[PDB]
């Protein structure tokens, strides 16, 4: 079985072994036992290589595990810029909803990765998107006390 | 002749020690190195002095106390002081690590690793004595040492001297010049478990001498050098009367005779007047009726209380200098009416009058002016429960919340203590009550 | 009582160890050699406190140097007062911990753990009456996580009545974009609420907003963040180190500031704030009770104080102190608990640190530190919902529940310090 080979191999960077495993018929959008898929592995151990190979052989952008996560979700969580600015490229839901209410703004705001929450704001993520306790990316920002945060949200 | 041994206890009850010593020294005429050239009888005696000085065979008068602190800094200053060869050496006792401002380390874990050979070492002063009366138990309230030690100690003298006398000079805590959160807690605990164990125990609260230092002797900002000055100054005119020849409080017995009608209610309040600063060295002497009018106001008392909302069970004043027994009447009479002086019932509203005729002495280097003549009023008034409900009071806020309680328990102590040491408070300001205030 | 024994773990904890030493050496006219050049016997009064006398009347920190990465010990040694520090006092690892909390506390810190304990009872052995210790580290890494507060436990077990006392750096996404560092300092926190009796919370968001909004510094580095740490330290052990008034140490300052035994985790605060190159009494007292003072991003008119300890430096009226210190708690009065009477105590040392004629150091038990806790517990909460890097952690032997067990100790000391603040005395 080739799936689980790919989920691997996406997880460990292993470039040369993705490109072997889909030559030989490979399921691209194999999923774990959590539903997460290759592009979900690439994504969060920041194999941005991967990432770009992938989505030019099928993979599903908008893919989601059992709680909700999409690929950018975990991108914007983990901090991977580059990551984050090729999947939009490709069609990722900038405003995706997860199982607690997240959407990669959220992630991106409680990480504190400034750089992430610019390119999401520029490419139309909802600033009044509300998580399972009724809080936006402004309500983290304030509640926290983080001012770089709320005055980039005040653009 | 009847000996008093006097122990000082922690910081507090070491400086002030120190201080008082220093005072009696040169009361008595007795050098910083002990000799005494007035002193006739070399080797002994069974006059006055004797009581709190004993004699060696090289005619060294060395006093019959023992100083105690569970850390050295204190005591070390004693043993490189001015009057450091006038103490013996084996009753200035220190250990290695204090309380740390916790009753239950001074009783229940520091406290035990010092207590035998505290208790050995009175022994020996007390084997070199042929009619020994008592003690006097100088120590804070607030203090680990001063509140936990001091009960342990007091609780051991208790079995160890049955029939024996104990008086207590303790040091009420004021938030100007204290060092620990905890001075109530320990204060109160401290109350409790030595209330059973003490005859007698004359309250100084630092917030009154405090006050006295700024008021009277222009001193801005008082240190506990200066309060421990005029301290030692009140507990001089209190223990005059067991130093010197006189007929009032002569004994340590007669000390709770006079003061103290019921046990529990054993605190008297002193009061002393004229206070005048050493800048004022010409100042006006006062007559007789002008420094017993001043005993009667609340500025010059020793605790912060009212006596107009309280009764007096009983009154001892206690002359020092150039006073006519005539003008001590006459003043008596006239502060009868005039003011409002209410006794209780049960007891004769008559006054206890002492007169000693030298006039007190100052230490070089005080903050006060000579003065012709001086008294010191003692007396029992229901107005000094006012001290305990302000105290009573601190200890209710933090303990409702049990704040810094974890600290105790964490030293052999129950929580139970605190209650049961708050229920005996609250039975003492009931039984202030029962009697009038 | 007077002997403390400090310890530096890991990185972090090596690197503002050795500043806490070129600070107070200073201080105490103690040069890179050990010779005293001092022109004050105040400066040698207390010395016995943090050195040891070696022979020829020269001054040897009690300091134990650890680490799992060899290169932290050729950076401290290679300092100006590198060479100070015992040679046998140096116990370092092969393989670090790669800011792994897992790899310090139960596999490669596990393994060295037993040499550390051996210099500590050394040291310990060789003090006339200890009184406590001193750790040094930072909570987002792996060495100073979980290699010392293994080392805080094992410590406990044979010293269960020696005063444990921390300087614990506190992560954030602004100084180091390490996403694992939530997980490292939340485990931390779990372990350091049951076994110190006092914490000093220095919080690295409190370090860069104050470089880069208050010192006008575009992009502060680990030099600037400690020249502030190292003043904080000064500060708040000026009193163990000079006479004064209070017969310092670390067991009275427990007993005063700590009313509930895990609520010991203090808010530092520092005046004049000031740079690596570049004040009267009322403008000293109103800078330590402003939010941009404080070494904890953490607003304290958002809490209420339980206790609060003030340090001030430098020749000034007492009168005066005891004046401004009144007017600051009038005005404030309602972010003070009433039911802790007298709960703000003021100390006074005329020798002021280098630099500086007039400071002030605050040292404050508030319940606005749960705001930090907070940041904290959201951050972990994030990652930990996406179980992301797990394997990481349960790779080297832990169990999963020990991150749930460290979560919900952290959101019930957040609780705790919620439900003080709103209590009333009447
Ligand atoms: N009048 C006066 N009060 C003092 C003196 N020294 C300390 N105090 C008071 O005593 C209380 C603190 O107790 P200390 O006597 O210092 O403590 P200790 O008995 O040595 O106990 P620990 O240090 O906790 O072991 C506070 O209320 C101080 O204000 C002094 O010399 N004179
Ligand atoms: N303020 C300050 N923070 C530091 C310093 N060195 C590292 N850190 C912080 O410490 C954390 C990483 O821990 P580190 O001490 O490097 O790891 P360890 O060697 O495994 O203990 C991050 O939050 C860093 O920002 C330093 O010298 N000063
Ligand atoms: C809530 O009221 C109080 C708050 C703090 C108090 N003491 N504070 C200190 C501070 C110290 O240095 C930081 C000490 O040196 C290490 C120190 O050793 C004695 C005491 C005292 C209080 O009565
Ligand atoms: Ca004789
Ligand atoms: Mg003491």
């Amino acid at each position: 079985d080739l799936g689980k080979k790919l989920l691997e191999a996406a997880r460990a960077g292993q470039d040369d072994e993705v490109r072997i495993l889909m030559a030989n018929g490979a399921d691209v959008n194999a999923t774990d036992a959590s539903g997460l898929t290759p592009l979900h592995l690439a994504a969060t151990y920041g194999h941005l290589e991967i990432v770009e190979v992938l989505l030019k052989h099928g993979a599903d952008v908008n893919a989601i595990d059992i709680m909700g996560s999409t690929p950018l979700h975990l991108a914007a969580l983990i901090g991977h810029l580059e990551i984050v600015e090729v999947l939009l490229k490709h069609g990722a839901d900038v405003n995706a909803v997860d199982t607690w209410g997240d959407t990669p703004l959220h992630l991106a705001a409680i990480m504190g990765h400034l750089e992430i929450v610019e390119v999401l704001l520029k490419h139309g993520a909802d600033v009044n998107a509300q998580d399972k306790f009724g809080k936006t990316a402004f309500d983290i920002s304030i509640d926290n006390g983080n001012e770089d945060l709320a005055e980039i949200l005040q653009k | 002749m009847r000996e008093c041994i006097s122990i000082h206890v922690g910081q507090a009850g070491v400086q002030i020690g120190n201080a008082c010593w220093e005072l009696y020294c040169l009361e008595h005429g007795i050098q910083p190195d002990g000799q005494m050239p007035s002193d006739k009888t070399i080797g002994g005696g069974d006059d006055s002095f004797n009581t709190f000085f004993s004699e060696t065979g090289a005619g060294k008068h060395v006093p019959r106390a023992v100083f105690v602190d569970l850390e050295p800094t204190v005591i070390d200053e004693v043993r490189t002081g001015t009057y450091r060869q006038l103490f013996h050496p084996e009753q200035l006792i220190t250990g290695k690590e204090d309380a740390a401002n916790n009753y239950a380390r001074g009783h229940y874990t520091i406290g035990k690793e010092i207590i035998d050979l505290v208790l050995d070492r009175i022994r020996k002063l007390a084997d070199q004595c042929t009619g020994l009366q008592g003690f006097l138990v100088f120590h804070s309230f607030g203090g680990g040492t001063g509140s936990g030690f001091t009960s342990l100690l007091m609780e051991r003298l208790s079995v160890d001297y049955g029939k024996k006398s104990k008086l207590e000079f303790s040091i009420y805590p004021a938030p100007q010049v204290s060092t620990a959160v905890v001075e109530p807690y320990n204060s109160i605990l401290t109350t409790h478990t030595t209330l059973e164990h003490s005859d007698c125990a004359f309250m100084v609260d630092n917030e009154a001498i405090y006050d006295i230092c700024r008021r009277n002797l222009d001193i801005e900002r008082p240190t506990y050098t200066n309060l421990n000055r005029l301290i030692s100054q009140i507990v001089s005119s209190i223990t005059a009367s067991l130093r010197f020849d006189g007929a009032l409080n002569v004994d340590l017995t007669e000390f709770q005779t006079n003061l103290v009608p019921y046990p529990r209610i054993h605190f008297p309040l002193a009061t002393y007047a004229p206070v005048i600063s050493a800048e004022k060295a010409y100042h006006e002497q006062l007559s007789v009726a002008e420094i017993t009018n001043a005993c009667f106001e609340p500025a010059n008392q020793m605790v912060k209380c009212d006596p107009r909302h309280g009764k007096y069970m009983a009154c001892c004043l206690l002359y020092r200098g150039d006073v006519v027994p005539k003008d001590v009447n006459a003043a008596i009479a006239t502060i009868k009416t005039k003011r409002s002086i209410q006794f209780v019932d049960w007891c004769p509203t008559g006054f206890k009058v002492g007169i000693n005729y030298q006039p007190p002495t100052v230490v070089p280097g005080g903050d006060l002016a000579k003065v012709q003549r001086a008294v010191c009023m003692l007396s029992n008034t229901t107005a000094i429960a006012e001290a305990w409900a302000r105290l009573d009071h601190k200890f209710d806020l933090m303990y409702a919340k049990r704040a810094f309680v974890h600290w105790y328990v964490g030293e052999g102590m129950e929580e139970g203590e605190f209650s049961e040491a708050r229920e005996d408070m609250a039975a003492l300001e009931k039984d202030y009550e029962e009697v009038g205030v | 009582m007077r002997e403390i024994v400090h310890i530096q773990a890991g990185q972090c904890g090596n690197q503002i160890g050795a500043k806490f030493w070129e600070v107070i050496s200073d201080e105490h006219g103690i040069d890179p050699t050990g010779s005293y050049h001092g022109d004050s016997d105040l400066q040698l009064e207390r010395i016995n406190v943090y050195y040891n006398e070696a022979t020829g009347n020269k001054y040897v920190p009690r300091a134990i140097l650890v680490d799992l990465e060899p290169g932290t010990m050729d950076s401290v040694r290679s300092g100006p007062f590198g060479q100070i520090f015992r040679p046998d006092n140096f116990v370092f690892g092969q393989s670090g911990a790669g800011n792994n909390w897992a790899k310090g506390h139960y596999t490669e810190g596990a393994e060295l753990v037993d040499s550390v304990l051996d210099v500590v009872r050394k040291e310990s052995e060789s003090c006339d009456c200890l009184q406590g210790f001193q750790l040094t580290h930072s909570l987002g890494g792996g060495t100073g996580s979980g290699m010392g507060t293994l080392l805080i436990s094992k410590i406990r077990e044979e010293y269960p009545d020696r005063i444990m006392n921390t300087f614990s750096v506190m992560p954030s996404p602004k100084v180091s974009d390490t996403v694992v560092e939530p997980y490292n300092a939340t485990l931390s926190v779990h372990q350091l609420v049951e076994n110190t009796d006092e914490t000093y919370c220095i919080d690295n968001e409190a370090l860069y907003d104050i470089c880069f909004r208050t010192l006008k510094l575009t992009t502060p580095t680990y030099g600037d963040l400690n020249h502030l740490v190292s003043a904080t330290m000064s500060g708040v052990t000026t009193c163990l180190r000079f006479p004064g008034q209070l017969n310092a140490d670390l067991r009275k300052l427990a007993v005063n500031m700590v009313p509930f035994p895990r609520l010991h985790f203090f808010m530092p605060g520092f005046a004049p704030l000031t740079s690596r190159g570049s004040l009267t009494v009322p403008e000293l007292t109103q800078q330590m009770f402003d939010s941009k003072n404080m070494m904890a991003a953490c607003d304290p008119r958002h809490g209420r104080y339980l206790t609060v300890a003030a340090i001030f430096r430098g020749r000034m009226s007492m009168k005066e102190v005891d004046e401004q210190m009144l007017n600051v708690q009038n005005k404030n009065s309602s972010y003070f608990v009433e039911w802790i009477p007298n709960n703000v105590k003021t100390a006074v040392c005329d020798i002021p640190p280098r630099g500086l004629k007039m400071s002030a150091t605050f040292i404050g038990n508030s319940t606005a530190i749960q705001e930090l806790f907070k940041r904290i517990s959201e951050q972990f909460t994030a990652m930990f919902r996406r179980k992301a890097f797990l394997h990481w952690y349960t790779g080297e032997g832990m169990d999963e529940m020990e991150f749930t067990e460290a979560e919900s100790n952290m959101n019930d000391l957040v609780s705790e310090y919620q439900q003080y603040q709103d209590a009333t005395a009447d």
